[PDB]
């Protein structure tokens, strides 16, 4: 009873069910590093302007 | 000062605006006026300094040489005046803007709170007047004595510019009001010692310190008339004008590391004394006696003393108007016979009568005759450096006598004696010529009679 599949068939992408649980680190990844926190606020002009040497504004 | 500086930024749109015909005209006029509001500085009625903003701010020792700066601006301009007039229109403009901008930047620095501000507008100074010297010098030594004027005083500015900036990257600031209430006493480390030099020698260089004072009468004897009479009145104080403003902050090392400064300028004023003896050139006969004159300067800011600063300041003020005087004098006759040897004219009191009185005023002020304030300095300077230790009025003593010889020996060879009769170019003096020395002798002669407007800090 065998039927011999056609022409593209055997490349298709197909879906199995299995019990097997799924992995959740399956790279044995340790934990990322904690990014820099982040700086919080609205701007506001600089203190007394650049404050460059002799420079009032 | 601002109210002193924007009229002052005008004479310069005024000078190339104004008609071929009255440019000499106007912008003396207005230099004058200029002078004039820069009296307000002296409304001075409390003991706190006026302070106008975050970069001006005038004191008791910024006000005398502010107004010394804008009063010499209209004198200098009669000066140039008579030896520019074969020039076409745009050199004499051109000529009249490289005084004015020595005006404004001279008033910036001695008005600026901030040391890095002094240090720009001290070293911007020299551009103009590298372009007087050489561009409208006489001789071909002329280059040679703009590169000596130029690169002594770079090379001692860059030590100040790093200190300067060392002080800030530890201080956090260069403003001299908080320098001088949050300042800190020195270690004597071997790298404090360097850091006083660093801060020391461009000032003692401009002064200048005796052994560095070439370039002085290189600079002088071949400078146009405007271009020593701003040197020898104003550009050499700023050597003492930043002296005493930096000093504070240099504590204690300046009650040892002075001691060889002290000892080339009691010592050096009298080589320098000594050489306006023999010194064969008119010129040069005063240069020296100002590199004679700011050693007692030196001296005494070195041993800051209520006394020597005192007396500092007021020869810096005298000394400013007298050697400005004798360079106006000498320049006079060098218009008329071209000849800067001293001994080329003699008897010249037989036809320039009253010419021959402003040289014998400007010859007494120089050799520091009571009550002047020529004395009042040297005198003041004299106690002061007594106190500090008994012998120097061996020094100073001797340094007295040699200064009446040349400058007695300066009026007997040029004024007495027979006239030098085959000089038939003699022409009778210019009323120009002696409105330019009545300028000179009678602020000198009314600051004698209310000393107190030149006293400095500390009196
Ligand atoms: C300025 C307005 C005033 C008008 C001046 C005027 O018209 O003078 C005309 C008057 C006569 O006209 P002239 O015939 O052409 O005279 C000029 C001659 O060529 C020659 O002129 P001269 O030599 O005959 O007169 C000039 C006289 C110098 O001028 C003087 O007349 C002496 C007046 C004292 C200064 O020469 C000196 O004698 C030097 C005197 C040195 C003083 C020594 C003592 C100083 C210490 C004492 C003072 C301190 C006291 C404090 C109290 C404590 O001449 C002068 O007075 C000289 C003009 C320049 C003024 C000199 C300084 C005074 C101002
Ligand atoms: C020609 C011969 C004369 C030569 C003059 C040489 C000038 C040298 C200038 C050196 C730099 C000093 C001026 C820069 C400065 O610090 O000015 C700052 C200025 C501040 O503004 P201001 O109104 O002047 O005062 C504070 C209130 N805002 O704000 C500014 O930045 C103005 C900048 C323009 C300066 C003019
Ligand atoms: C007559 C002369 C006269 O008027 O004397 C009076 C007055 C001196 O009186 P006073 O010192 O105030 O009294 C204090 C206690 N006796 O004398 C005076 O106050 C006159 C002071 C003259 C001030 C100079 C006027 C400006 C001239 C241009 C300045 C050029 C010199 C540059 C140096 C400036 C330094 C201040
Ligand atoms: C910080 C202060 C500001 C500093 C400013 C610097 C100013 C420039 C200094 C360099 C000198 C400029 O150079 C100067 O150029 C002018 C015209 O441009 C020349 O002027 C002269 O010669 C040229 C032709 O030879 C004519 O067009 C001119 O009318 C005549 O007067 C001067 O002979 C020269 O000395
Ligand atoms: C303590 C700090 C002080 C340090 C001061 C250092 C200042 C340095 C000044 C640089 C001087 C450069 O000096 C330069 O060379 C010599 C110096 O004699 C001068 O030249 C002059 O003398 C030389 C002799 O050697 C002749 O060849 C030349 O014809 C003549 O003009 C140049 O015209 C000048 O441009
Ligand atoms: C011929 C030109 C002469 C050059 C003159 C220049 C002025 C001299 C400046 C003083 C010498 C240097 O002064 C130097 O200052 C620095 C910081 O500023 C300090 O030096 C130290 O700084 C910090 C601590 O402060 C250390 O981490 C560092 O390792 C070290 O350099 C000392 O104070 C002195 O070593």
């Amino acid at each position: 009873g065998w039927v011999r599949p056609d022409l593209g068939q055997l490349s298709k992408v197909t879906k199995v069910k299995t019990d097997r649980p799924l992995p959740e680190n399956p790279y044995h990844s340790r934990a990322r590093p904690e990014p820099n926190p982040v700086i919080e606020g609205d701007l506001k002009p600089a203190k007394h302007g650049t404050r460059f040497f002799f420079w009032t504004v | 000062m601002l109210k002193i500086i924007l009229p002052s930024l005008m004479l310069l749109p005024l000078t190339w605006l104004s008609s071929p015909k009255k440019t000499w005209t106007n912008v003396t006029s207005y230099s004058f006026l200029i002078s004039l509001t820069s009296l307000t500085l002296l409304w001075q009625t409390d003991e706190n300094y006026k302070n106008f903003s975050n970069m001006f701010s005038s004191d008791p020792l910024s006000t005398p040489l502010i107004i010394l700066t804008a009063w010499l601006l209209p004198l200098m301009l009669m000066a140039s005046q008579n030896h520019l007039k074969k020039d076409n229109n745009v050199l004499q403009k051109l000529y009249i803007s490289m005084l004015i901008s020595l005006q404004i930047l001279l008033i910036m620095t001695f008005s600026a709170t901030e040391l890095i501000m002094f240090y720009i507008l001290f070293e911007a100074t020299l551009i103009p007047t590298l372009i007087i010297i050489t561009r409208w010098g006489n001789q071909t030594e002329r280059l040679n004595a703009g590169i000596y004027f130029l690169f002594y005083t770079l090379i001692g500015s860059i030590p100040l510019l790093i200190a300067l900036i060392l002080i800030q990257n530890h201080v956090g600031t260069l403003n001299l009001m908080i320098l001088s209430f949050t300042t800190h006493t020195l270690d004597a480390s071997w790298s404090n010692n360097l850091l006083w030099l660093a801060c020391m020698m461009a000032f003692l260089i401009k002064m200048p310190l005796y052994g560095v004072h070439l370039w002085l009468p290189k600079a002088h004897v071949e400078a146009p008339i405007a271009g020593s009479m701003i040197l020898a009145a104003i550009l050499l104080k700023l050597g003492s004008y930043g002296m005493i403003r930096i000093s504070i902050i240099l504590d204690p090392l300046t009650k040892y590391m002075a001691y060889p400064f002290i000892l080339l300028s009691l010592w050096g004023m009298i080589m320098t004394s000594s050489i306006c003896l023999r010194q064969t050139d008119l010129k040069s006969l005063i240069a020296y006696s100002s590199v004679s004159h700011m050693a007692l300067v030196i001296a005494s800011i070195m041993i800051q003393t209520p006394w020597s600063f005192m007396g500092a300041t007021m020869l810096m003020i005298a000394h400013g108007l007298t050697s400005s005087l004798l360079f106006c004098l000498a320049n006079s006759n060098y218009e008329r016979i071209h000849s800067r040897t001293m001994i080329m004219a003699r008897g010249l009191q037989m036809v320039f009568p009253l010419m021959a009185t402003w040289w014998l005023m400007a010859s007494l002020a120089n050799l520091a005759l009571p009550p002047s304030i020529n004395l009042m300095g040297e005198l003041f300077i004299t106690m002061s450096l007594f106190s500090w230790s008994n012998f120097t009025i061996i020094l100073m003593g001797i340094n007295i006598i040699i200064t009446g010889m040349y400058s007695m020996y300066m009026i007997i060879t040029t004024q007495r004696g027979k006239l030098t009769n085959h000089m038939i170019n003699l022409q009778p003096s210019h009323t120009r010529e002696l409105t330019l020395m009545a300028l000179h002798m009678i602020p000198l002669i009314l600051l004698t009679t209310s000393p107190k407007l030149i006293t400095g800090l500390t009196m």
